[PDB]
């Protein structure tokens, strides 16, 4: 607990019981966990059911386009309101006594509400819902939910790091479009994955030589690593040239190039522009993740990936894992980028697959009485006497906000487990008690 | 499925007619002499092997299910599959396998492909079958974890291209929404 | 637990690993518990085995007519000593080491005893039996087990319910028969079902509109809903009749109409007769079910009944397997059982079309229960209750129902309300505890069918 | 076990004789044939075209089984099957499900019934075969719970009636004790 | 020491050396439909138990054998544990071990399991010797036993080798175990 | 617990969640437990991968002929550096991020430490190696763990329980032979099996009658049981002879019978020479057990023996995974080894036709530990004791018995009981603390 504010990880984090019931009342109990995207409920009537760990909400389109979380629960006793995964429904039957929602959440048939419960007096209907989500809220489109709900806003929790989350989620006036997920269980813990995706470089040459050999590809060190607020993330450094040639350089069309521009800062393109960082992958603490790749094309072109690492056990994670794009992008554009997509990360993708045997050997390690005897070592960019390896890149050199680097380094896994010691020493998240039909 | 994935413009559209053939059928003996051979490729992971068997038109695809309500006309997760792949992606996949560098699978993985209710139409064009199978794959690796099963139904359609027959189109109905298994580094 | 007291129900009590661990060392620790049916042992040497949730009990008929249940273990190094769920066997040998017992629990072979043991002074075998199950009883021929040493008996445990129950399981002189279990396991918390079958009648038309659809069956507010000792139960409003009539109404032969009323009881009769009433579900706390419906017949418009028992035996917190039994009066005619049977197949248990769609709706609170919301969440279980704590509607009075224990028409959650007061109860007594048996240092149960 | 059961007495009487055909002879052939042809409308629970293909005298059955010790001579519940069904209670079965009201079923399972182990006889009846298959159904739910395999042997009496074969008899041998699946509503 | 796995077998020093040659039969030729036809009928003797008429199936110099599976990196050049065996059998163990179940003393089979072997994936080849057929297949054993526990499967290939004899019986049987610990009880059972 | 010591025995002790929790963090993390033998990993390079409990262990051989145990586990960030169950290397490459060990253990590529990690200040590469196992030893070429780093050595551990080890691990100077393991999962507690082989002579007319009347064997309670140190066992009456008789009437050749005096002491030999007992059954605190039979051999009316050492690995409260080998003399005739084997595959492991009716028996006792009766009831293990405390047979004298320790004749429970003595002496035991290894200083 000292030790990973020293960069040194007791090895038995990764498969602990304890350590994972703890997680369950303090990490995801207070944190902001993704769930959606709207893109993904364009029409009224429209929801997808997502979890937060064993939590079931319907996120669901109303008919004046806006969007709402409901708690997946009949409000008489309990049953789950919607049994599917997705589809479109204006209203919600109970088949266990016939109670019916509107899918803003409204309550509508309440049978023999009168006779039975004697009215008001006996049952609050009068403007009863579905249960909210104890907090929502969303950025780009994109749909968190938080169990606290005193939570401070979204917007302030993810502070400066909107700024690379931009990159990923807001390429054009038209918003995003994101598509799945591929969803399958994996023998990792959640953790594992996350840091990765949060600062790993080092990894990529040996873990991920099989994708270079087969010429699926056109300085890996050059790249900087960024954090700000609570996420981090990697980039590769582009040749010399201009914001447009850069952006070209790696797949994106002059009119794409030209509609990032119109909602992307001075400061945002600089970046890409100046600076000559574009993104790879990020992690946002705790368990949502991001990969920006441009492959070679059956030219290169980009595609984009995002991910909930959903923790199921002490050593199991369900990967959920979208394909986004932007929407203006040429049809010929998605298709290309979604078959990039396939081929390298989700449930078949060929980096995936590596990564994953990576982690789940951790895993395994961590299962043992040695693992309770362990402190990893996560100190690289650290000296011994605490002294940095290499200096933070200056605001001349890098124009984005946070803290970067150049070079291999273990800067942003160190952060991302802070956070989680931070998250595991506050109290227990305490709710009063709500009395349904009150 | 093939008409509505995302990549499937380029794929085949031949479909079945009439009802199946007896199973003494020349044409569905030979649909299925070609399954289990494909199966034992599949075992030993001879994907070389088995690629040559493979149109260079071919569609490969396996959406992602999903569990949805009875009248709601779809039950795939909208534009997006586990596999949906072309002759040259289904051998930059392969050629990797071959690279010996596809840590995941180094140990290899013991692959048990048991085919089973095999059966053959006569399609809308000349040198054409389509066959449904039933695939269950069992799956063990190392000395700790239990093993996996991956259940699925198939519809191909074969093509007859000189003395031998070939893959056109495969279209995967996986009977799970979430995968149990560690990854997909194998093929159906 | 105030808030049960209350009407309100925290929802984790479905889903938590900690209340079920609890439930285990008071609920079904102090319960008189079903386990079997005389009639399903009728012969001598004929045996079932059946489970106290995860103890092992041989319920078997000796060769003067009654009935013991035994531990199922050889008194040695712990073997259990018969591996069958049931079969006929005048005794059991353990395969370990070859110790042999008769099968009303007395030991026959102890090998080399003389000469290894030492005799008597070694081990005790002079008069030794395979352990008796801590606390035996049965009630028209259904055999309960207790696992408190010092419970009080079965009849003092069921009082006044014992009337309703004689509807369901004593129809004739002749006795009862059942027949089964079908056994299969749900993703449902035990407690879930007790509930429905206590007194939810609100659920049955959503739930098994399927049914009425598909025309199966031939004023489900008017029914009444009771409750007396420790269980409760459901019924349906019949049309104004006699007894004979009413009876007649819901499928019953005369012959067995008349045999019914040489078993029943005057009240008993008064309540089908004059108040109109005839059973439909009921539970017994904390875990045993009934149901009994008259569904259209095969081949015409005539209705004919069906009985089921079942018992809700707990796995974990999110799992119970499912006992279902049939029952019929030994005394009814050949083709009524068959018919009965038939009705029954269809209705409820493994292949059930009712049991089918209850299932669904428990399993799916179950998975609510899991999450951090439902530790967050009092349900509402208060129908029949204002805010100020009045009645909505009243007893049913004396000359209104005949029956102990209190009723209303109407639907309403009083007895799923009394079933979880009890719950909470048994949740409060202390931990039983039992000193140990050091094995080496059975009183026949009277038939009651 | 069709003589056993309690509502069997209806039932088809014919049994098999001689050793099995070969897998060529026509006979065979079509039996094979059926029994493919009913899986596929099983998994696509097709139930009303399933159910012309069974004779209006049908007896349906699977007992409950249960471990005996080796000479007892018994291996079922006495008087206790799962399913005991005729034309006329499988028909309403179906009708609830057409009725799109059976809860426990929408959303809808994802079946595959794979059928194995196929193999033929003649009867001591004229247009009557008795078919043996082992059956294997795996079926998943939802996003959350593991997939459920249904394990049995059947014995099939088929019955011609025009150009076309029928189901007369089946006798499911459940491969299990205790069910692990939340029910049978299903159709093996 | 050999390159069968019967000819690594440590007690494989009797076994018939025939192999299979061509590519596989089509399935109307009489010879695929006979082998075929054996393997379901095994199937339906091994489901019943019927281990005395399964053994009057296998030739009296059969190798039934079924090395223990290890997982090992790709250019190891094995993967089965060397001198160890699940089964390594010959006609006199093989009725020995029959003549067990037989005496209805084998305890951990009284009551009996419930056995389905599943048989698929069949295909037939030609031989270097005369009434000699090569025969392989994909078995899946389900097993369930009691009213507790959860049932086993296993998963497995064979390569059989089959012989004429007036009626085809079994001479070779090599099984290919997709497992390498195993996750059943015992195996008081034949695959 | 008092209750163990007067040989009464808590039912739920095989099946209860608590007591495995504990013996955990006792008996696995302070007992020497067996991983492997030299014999399996002859070459240069050879390895196994062996677990103790669910900690991974490479036991490889070096290029100098020496023997080494790594913990499984790069020195980075956590990822198994060798993924297979055994093979042959020089050398180990994490997949991650592409270091590289030398089998005997020695770091070789640390990608970037110059660059990326500022060299040996920033993280310790200089004579790093993969980590040893906390305590390793062997004895007779079998190898064993220890959790715990302040152990005492293998051999005072095992003390007198040397002298019986020896007849099944040491019959030449050429040493043992060991293969396999089979490897297959029981719903057994891992002590029922461990104290049968120990001391349980009363199951076998009963359990094994099947193998009798099936023909494969050619008197039971005659049988000496003994007990030394850590470990006891079981042993066959022979009828009477010189030792080179008695050795060849157990199916032993003469030359095999001479090898054995070479390493056998006068007294080793005197308990098969003079007292005529020879080995049958063994267990080893806590899951080491050992058998030794003689079944008639397939052409005729010989017997011939075979050896099996085996592991109950536990899993959990219920669930245990053996690991059958197969043993025999380096030197013995390479038929004898063949029908050896043979008879061993017939007998014991993943197809032995005794191991399938004892497991039958263990699981059995596993199923009833897991109710509530189970933790009410104290099963008898007092066999050989009377009422007052006084045996019910005599010690075995200098003169009837001239090895180690104390042995009786006669069916009786005195292994199992001094068996769970240990387990209890273990569980009362503080828990084994251990100071945390920064790994990269
Ligand atoms: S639970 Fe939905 S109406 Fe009762
Ligand atoms: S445990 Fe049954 S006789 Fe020994
Ligand atoms: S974990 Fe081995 S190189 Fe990083
Ligand atoms: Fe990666
Ligand atoms: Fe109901
Ligand atoms: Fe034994």
């Amino acid at each position: 607990m000292e030790d990973i504010r020293r960069g040194m990880i007791p090895a038995h984090i990764y498969n602990d019981k304890e350590i994972f019931e703890r997680e369950k009342a303090t990490v995801f109990s207070r944190s902001w966990l993704f769930v959606a995207h709207e893109s993904e409920v364009p029409q009224a009537g429209d929801y997808v059911v997502r979890r937060v760990l064993e939590d079931s909400f319907i996120i669901s389109r109303d008919s004046k386009g806006g969007i709402r979380a409901m708690f997946n629960m009949c409000l008489h006793r309990g049953m789950q309101v919607c049994r599917a995964e997705m589809g479109n429904a204006s209203n919600f039957r109970c088949p266990y006594h016939g109670w019916s929602y509107r899918n803003d959440g409204r309550i509508i048939g309440l049978p023999f509400h009168e006779e039975a419960y004697g009215g008001e007096e006996g049952f609050k209907k009068k403007g009863q819902t579905l249960l909210p989500a104890p907090n929502l809220d969303s950025y780009n489109g994109m749909i968190f939910i938080n169990m606290d709900p005193n939570a401070e806003s979204l917007s302030d929790y993810l502070g400066d790091f909107k700024f690379y989350l931009d990159y990923y989620t807001k390429q054009s006036e038209s918003g995003l479009e994101v598509r799945g997920p591929q969803r399958w269980r994996v023998k990792a813990n959640w953790k594992i994955g996350a840091e990765n995706f949060a600062g790993d470089m080092y990894h990529t040459p040996q873990t991920h030589t099989s994708v270079v050999e087969i010429g699926l590809f056109r300085k890996r060190k050059d790249g900087a690593t960024y954090w700000a607020g609570p996420g981090g993330g990697t980039t590769y450094k582009l040749p010399d040239g201009t914001f447009d040639e850069r952006m070209q350089y790696v797949g994106y069309t002059a009119e794409m190039t030209d509609r990032a521009k119109e909602v992307w800062s001075d400061e945002q393109q600089r970046v890409i522009g100046a600076d000559g960082f574009m993104i790879s992958a990020a992690s946002v603490f705790p368990n949502l993740s991001f990969v920006h790749n441009w492959p070679k094309v059956e030219d290169v072109l980009p595609f984009i990936s995002i991910r909930l690492w959903q923790p199921i056990s002490e050593n199991e994670t369900e990967v959920l894992s979208f394909f986004a794009v932007d929407r203006s992008a040429p049809e010929e554009f998605k298709k290309k980028s979604y078959k990039a997509y396939l081929m390298c990360f989700g449930s078949t993708g060929m980096f995936e697959q590596d990564d994953v045997e990576n982690w789940v050997s951790l895993t395994n390690t961590s299962a043992g009485s040695m693992a309770r005897r362990l402190l990893l070592n996560s100190r690289m960019g650290l000296l011994e006497d605490g002294t940095r390896v290499s200096d933070e890149l200056t605001a001349d050199e890098f124009h984005g906000p946070g803290t970067a680097q150049v070079g291999y380094n273990e800067a942003n896994q160190r952060k991302l487990l802070e956070m989680w010691a931070d998250y595991l020493e506050k109290p227990a998240l305490e709710v009063g008690p709500t009395s349904v039909g009150t | 499925y093939s008409e509505q994935a995302v990549l499937g413009d380029h794929a085949s559209r031949v479909t079945r007619t009439g009802t199946p053939l007896r199973f003494d059928d020349r044409r569905h003996l030979d649909a299925h002499q070609f399954l289990i051979d494909e199966a034992y490729l599949l075992d030993a992971q001879e994907y070389q092997t088995w690629l040559d068997n493979i149109t260079d038109d071919i569609h490969y695809l396996m959406p992602v299910r999903v569990t949805t309500a009875l009248n709601s006309g779809f039950d795939t997760s909208p534009g997006m599959a586990h596999f949906d792949e072309n002759k040259y992606s289904l051998s930059r996949r392969v050629a990797r396998f071959v690279t010996e560098h596809a840590w995941t699978e180094d140990p290899p993985s013991r692959l048990r492909h048991y085919i089973t209710n095999i059966r053959t139409f006569l399609t809308d064009a000349e040198d054409h079958l389509v066959v449904e199978s039933a695939e269950l794959l069992f799956r063990s690796r190392g000395d700790v974890n239990e093993s996996a099963l991956v259940s699925c139904g198939r519809e191909d359609l074969l093509r007859r291209v000189g003395d031998e027959w070939k893959l056109a189109r495969r279209t995967i109905f996986v009977d799970e929404s979430v995968m149990r298994m560690q990854n997909l580094a194998v093929f159906l």
